[PDB]
């Protein structure tokens, strides 16, 4: 079988790629969302708000 | 006839690192600047 799927090839490669584009796509997401900023702020030990 | 041969001195077996070699083509057909695949018996690189 893997024999006879030797010859699509372009099939599955094409698949491969549009999955990975799906996957790095998602990171991309994550990241324009989440890291707005760089600069790791943390709150201070007071919470005289 | 045949003559057994005498005079010889054994040794272990030699052996050797064969990279990149032991391709062939796989047909006789004229393809020019393509990148093809395959699947046939070949010497493992
Ligand atoms: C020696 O030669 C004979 C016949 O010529 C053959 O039968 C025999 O197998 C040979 N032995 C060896 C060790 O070559």
């Amino acid at each position: 079988c893997s024999n006879l799927l030797l010859q699509y090839g372009s099939f599955c490669t094409q698949l491969n790629r549009a999955l990975t584009g799906i996957a790095v796509e998602q990171d991309k997401n994550t990241q324009e969302v989440f890291a707005q900023v760089k600069q790791i702020y943390k709150t201070p030990p007071i919470k005289d708000f | 006839q045949c003559v057994n041969l005498t005079t010889r001195t054994q040794l272990p077996p030699a052996y050797t690192n064969s990279f990149t070699r032991g391709v062939y083509y796989p047909d006789k057909v004229f393809r020019s600047s393509v990148l093809h695949s395959t699947q046939d018996l070949f010497l493992p690189f």
